[PDB]
């Protein structure tokens, strides 16, 4: 089975956030645990919600009361609720599933996590600009001034993986974000292929697809 | 509970082995028997289970995973050395709450000295509509990251109004790549012709520069 | 910095288990930020002889390294005495002994449902099995951490100056057809850490077995008995219960005989099965159904073939 | 330069007892620097470096090589012959080791198949010896007076340090039809003893083997084939299969050894799988069975087509 | 299953020739085992004399060499012995004995035996002689040679070995115990003489 | 080669110890194989092999019989004695031709001590005209086999006239039989009213005797 998350954003200092996790393969009332595990930028891990089949929950100290989870049978979906958010509250979130062990649990099947980023900061859309250029040659495409993370980055709709490097983004100095990618291919294949980077910002339902062709 | 692990960072030679120590204030052994787990936590991926329990292997995990101790210290041991296994690992308790993580520790890999590839990408014509300018400067498959990369516009040395970022390890050949961005104002750009970027790394015995013009 | 630490190991013996005329040991100091350094040894509190002893010391790197070697005879090793190897390092003196490697053990099978309780009875068993253990509390658990039905633990000693400890635990039946797992550990008052014991689902896939029935011609001087073969091959995993039928009655497991599951020439087990019966039974009703139960087989895990 | 080989292991307890977990390390000394191959052996079986450490240090001209193996005090206790394997520019080192006293040396004398009985026309008597310690030379006779034919001595070292002797002796069809009793003892250099044991045509009734060949029925190039040889005394059977007057290798059909039946006699199954261009060529599989109360050349069979 | 009997004795005159037999049933001799005779004196041990093997190689004793001669016969089954110049040493109990081979032989399966006489004293005859009475029996006074068969119409009863008495016959005495109507009768075979003798014994 | 058993003759209650010894006067082993067999000789039939190359045992063969030694010095050794298992045993190697035996061992089981029951029978009518008068003193069910019994013919001691005969041990009532036979001329039966022979055995405590008149 597979533990697919949903509802991450930005969400004012405060607010209310509504996290949700639909699993696949698994009817949630079958007998199971789902948790949810959070990670600071940055530094360690930590949980912070639990729930069963039967409705028990718990909740950790450093988190408790301003959490709210539940479950929904009907779409073999749990939400997580939290309100009071505070600066130090932004964190991946991860909806994991624990296994029995004489009482004491261990999460075996991890989502595949969502960033939570608690700010007062406006969002911002990425701005796209190519990258043109031995026996090998250089191309990349320029992911400049956006806020907030993450982006999820592709080539050719996915058809070049091999040599592709998509460097971490880094904080500029108006407090933005900026990252660069780029794609090592030899240089006979610059005048025969087409080379299309592939930009996807969810926070701010952008989609761009910007063409590299050598400057000459 | 406070949970630690040591060392944080090392660089250790391909097919070598690899001790961690997860040392805890507290004793988990009860019912006969350890309360203690593993993960390993690819980078930028959702955290993967290795052992519960401190001896058992989750079912799936290769043979070159080994985890020992009880009580409060335990000892985590590889066989042998893949370059598969490069990530950050932790350990976590579920004995008592609350539950804790470890604080991690990334395990990067020694090799033989790979030559760096220096690139150099100009800012492009959308971009100096736009206001700003961004001179690309980039490192690709080398190691170790050990490396100074020193600017120059007009064959002026350029500092404090650069900013850098490198990759983690390949899961193939454990190698880094390294993007140097150039920072500048519009009428900077406009005012300069010539602009290189020189790097220095151990992997050369030569630092090597590429140069070119704009608008050419 | 880092202090050093101290380690001793022993000469190997042969595939005969014998010792070799000289006995070795070797003490490492490694790992240590240079310093001052001094190996001394002991044999059973006293400084053995400094001409016996050879050490060398080798710096790499932040760490060093130092090593001492001992040759010993066989009977002066065989003699159980307690060897010490004391190491300082600028005072503060690390040491640890060695002797001759001079009880029972403990061992534990933990069945799995077999086809014919979990399928055709409906009330799949199984059966965590403790025994050789010393004589002088049974802790079982749950992958799920569904509602476990408790087990019947039934202790007795064993004739061998051991003790064995039975616990049939009653399980689902949708539960093991949907994967679940179990786990099973005992607790003992000399116990420091417990083992485990985990059964689940075959992780190989599932096949449907195939039944032919075959009735052997009447051999000459017995005209009024017949042996009845039944193949059962190509079915994935081995797990697999075989029972016959006659007059719509199923006979007892005394009268026919099932062979252990054993591969095919590619993929798939085969058993065979031997009945054998009298004249009275198939001038009654010339029909025996050769029925075979397999987690593979559908819809009610059954497959079958009779033979005239 | 070759490499030498040297095994150790982790010392045991000041009172005699042992660590949780024995480590055994095989240290190779100097050598010319190239291909070495640590290969671990637990009674014969080959290990995967996935358990066992590899670590290669070379200084100015020789190369050393180690690897640790990490086992658990239950493993070290069930008296198994390990084994370091190490390989270099072509000829193997083999270095040895097992747990670690006196204990006797036992051998049996096995007894010749039918199928080199009466089939192979050499029926030949064994006499192997186990758990021996170091020229071992073997002798055999014969009770009824008559000399033996020579046997061909084999010796023949193992792992787990013992030697062993295969004496294979061609032996006649008529005498152990009679009832001949042959026997067998060894001269060690180690003991002064010499033991004896002794084979002989199995006593009691004796009961004809019942053939039986069926055929699976053709579903939707490949046929499978049975065989039921059952209720024949004693156990001693040999199961062939023939085709296009050639027998068939035995590695290619699965058969079962003697068992019980539900009254008197032992049964036998026998599985053979044949393509589709061997009944072309011949139509005719056939399944005997060698037995010595068999009627009347020691030998019932049956035919099956598909 | 195989069993030997011998044959071929009675009272011998001295410096004669005796002819042992002992017929084999059961199993061949060409492609048998060995085969031999093993004879004792009264009152002494067993002395190997001659012996044959299966193809019909023979090795003898020194002690009686010369003089001594084992054969065999194909279509009788059997075998025989041929002694001549008899000194009172020869005079002894003949055993048919077979022996089975290792690497060295011993022998497994016996035969009953034959008691051979070599003297120059002639036949006697028992003279039965009852005894009157609880228990009862018969006297057998003076006879030669051995030996003497009493029968009886067994339970409870004792055969006395003969006195040696210096006339050089044999007198035996036999004795058996009844509860204190049923009649007795002793029956004495003599084999050299062959002579039968039923003797009723009344109150 | 010459075998010296040790010893001669031997008893031993029921379910005891047998040990016997036999001293080889040259090595009969080669290549550490044990060349000397044992037999089984009981009165009244054919002897019997028991065990071969000194340890090895035959099927048929009691499993109570147990072989050791080598080479000059062998031991024959029986679990525990049954009461029909009563022979003589010889040792015999088959080292170099020709096959030597031993001096013999008798084992004789033991039991209770009886009283010996003598009873006296005259030569009949028929005996006193062959010219030859035997006298029959017969003991039955006594033990031990030591015992003496002294003629008495018209109270004068007789000696060097009896003609004593001996029964070996019984297989109904484990005992002997001793049977005093006197050999007197026609003459001298006439000579005599009284006789008399007096049994001494241990079984009585003082010696009983039995008299007729002629
Ligand atoms: C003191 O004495 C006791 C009594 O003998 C010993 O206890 C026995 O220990 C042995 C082994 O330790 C036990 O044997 C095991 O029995 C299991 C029972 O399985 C049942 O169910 C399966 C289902 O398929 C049937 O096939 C099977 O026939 C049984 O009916 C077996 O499953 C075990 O098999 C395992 O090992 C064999 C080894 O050949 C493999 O072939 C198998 O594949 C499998 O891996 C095993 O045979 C026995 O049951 C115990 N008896 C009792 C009464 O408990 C103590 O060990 C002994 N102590 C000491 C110190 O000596
Ligand atoms: C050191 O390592 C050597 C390896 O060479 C060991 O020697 C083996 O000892 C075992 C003893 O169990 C031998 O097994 C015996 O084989 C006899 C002959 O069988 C032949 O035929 C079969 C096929 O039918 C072949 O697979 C087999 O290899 C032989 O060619 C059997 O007759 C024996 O059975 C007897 O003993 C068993 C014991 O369980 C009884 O159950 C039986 O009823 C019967 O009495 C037995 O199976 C084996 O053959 C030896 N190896 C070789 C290569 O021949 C040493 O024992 C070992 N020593 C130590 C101290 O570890």
């Amino acid at each position: 089975v597979q533990l697919v998350e949903s509802g991450g954003g930005l969400v004012q200092p405060g607010g209310s956030l509504r996290l949700s996790c639909a699993v696949s393969g698994y009817s949630i009332t079958s007998g199971y645990s789902w948790n949810w595990i959070r990670q600071a930028p940055g530094k360690g891990l930590e949980w912070v919600a639990s729930i069963t089949y039967d409705g028990s929950t718990n909740y950790n100290p450093s988190v408790k009361g301003r959490i709210t989870i539940s479950r929904d049978d009907s779409k073999n979906t749990f939400y997580l609720q939290m309100n009071s958010l505070r600066a130090e509250d932004t964190a991946v979130y991860y909806c994991a599933r624990g296994s029995h062990y004489f009482g004491h649990w261990h999460f075996a099947v991890w989502g595949q996590g969502t960033l939570v980023t608690v700010s007062s900061a406006s969002t911002k859309g990425p701005s796209v600009f190519p990258l043109a250029p031995g026996g090998t040659a250089a191309l990349g495409c320029l992911v400049k001034d956006y806020f907030p993370e993450p982006v999820t980055v592709s080539w050719n709709s996915g058809a070049l993986t091999s040599g592709v490097h998509t460097f971490p983004a880094v904080l500029q100095s108006s407090g933005l974000y900026s990252l660069s990618s780029v794609v090592t291919v030899p240089s006979s294949s610059l005048g025969t292929q087409t080379y299309i980077c592939n930009v996807n910002h969810k926070p701010s339902n952008t989609k761009v697809d910007k063409k590299v062709e050598p400057k000459s | 509970i406070q949970l630690t692990q040591s060392p944080s960072s090392l660089s250790a030679s391909v097919g070598d082995r690899v001790t961690i120590t997860c040392r805890a204030s507290q004793s988990v052994d009860y019912d006969g028997d350890s309360y203690m787990n593993w993960y390993q936590q690819k980078p930028g991926k959702a955290p993967k289970l290795l052992i519960y329990a401190a001896s058992y292997l989750e079912s799936g995990v290769p043979s070159r995973f080994s985890g020992s101790g009880s009580g409060t210290d335990f000892t985590l041991t590889i066989s042998r050395l893949r370059p598969e296994d490069f990530a950050t690992y932790y350990c976590q308790q579920s004995h008592e709450d609350p539950y804790t993580f470890g604080q991690g520790t990334k395990v990067e890999i020694k090799r033989t000295v790979a030559a760096p590839s220096v690139f150099i990408f100009p800012p492009s014509d959308e971009q100096l509509k736009s206001g700003t300018a961004s001179v690309v400067c980039l490192l690709n498959n080398f190691y170790p990251r050990e490396a100074k990369v020193q600017w120059k516009v007009d064959n002026a040395p350029q500092s404090g109004n650069s900013q850098e970022s490198v990759t983690e390890q390949d899961s193939k050949d454990s190698t880094y790549s390294l993007s140097s961005t150039l920072t500048l104002s519009k009428a900077d750009y406009e005012k300069h012709k010539v602009y290189a970027c020189e790097v220095t790394h151990q992997g050369l015995s030569s630092p090597v520069t590429k140069s070119f013009n704009r608008g050419e | 910095f880092t202090p050093p630490t101290v380690k001793i190991l022993q000469s190997s013996c042969d595939g005969g288990g014998h010792f070799p005329p000289t006995i070795q040991l070797l003490c490492l100091v490694s790992g240590y930020t240079p310093g001052t350094i001094q190996i001394t040894w002991l044999e059973d509190g006293q400084v053995m002889d400094v001409d016996l002893s050879t050490a060398s010391t080798t710096q790499e790197g932040e760490l060093a390294s130092t090593q001492s070697e001992l040759t010993l005879s066989q009977k002066h090793w065989l003699s159980d005495r307690t060897y010490t190897c004391q190491v300082t390092y600028q005072g503060h003196t690390f040491e640890d002994s060695t002797k001759k490697c001079a009880p029972r053990g403990v061992s534990a099978y933990l069945s799995r449902p077999s086809p014919f309780d979990l399928f055709i009875r409906k009330s799949p068993t199984i059966t965590c099995l403790v025994v050789d253990l010393a004589p002088s509390q049974l802790t079982w658990s749950r992958a799920s951490g569904k509602p476990v039905n408790h087990s019947t633990r039934k202790e007795e000693k064993q004739r061998n100056g051991t003790l064995t400890v039975t616990s049939t635990l009653p399980v689902g039946t949708r539960d093991w057809i949907e994967g679940e797992t179990y786990q099973c550990r005992v607790t003992h008052p000399h116990l420091p850490r417990a083992l485990m014991r985990s059964t689940t689902k075959t992780s190989g896939p599932r096949a449907a077995p195939e039944v032919y029935a075959f009735a052997t011609p009447e051999w000459p001087g017995s005209r009024d008995k017949r042996t009845l073969a039944c193949l059962i091959q190509n079915f994935m995993p081995e797990d697999i219960s075989v029972q016959w039928l006659h007059n719509e009655v199923q006979l007892p497991d005394a009268r026919h005989s099932t062979t252990q599951p054993r591969k095919t020439k590619g993929s798939g087990f085969f058993v065979f099965s031997r009945l054998e019966v009298t004249r009275a039974e198939w001038e009654q009703k010339d029909e025996f159904i050769c029925r075979a139960v397999h987690e593979a087989a559908s819809p009610s895990q059954t497959v079958q073939r009779a033979v005239s």
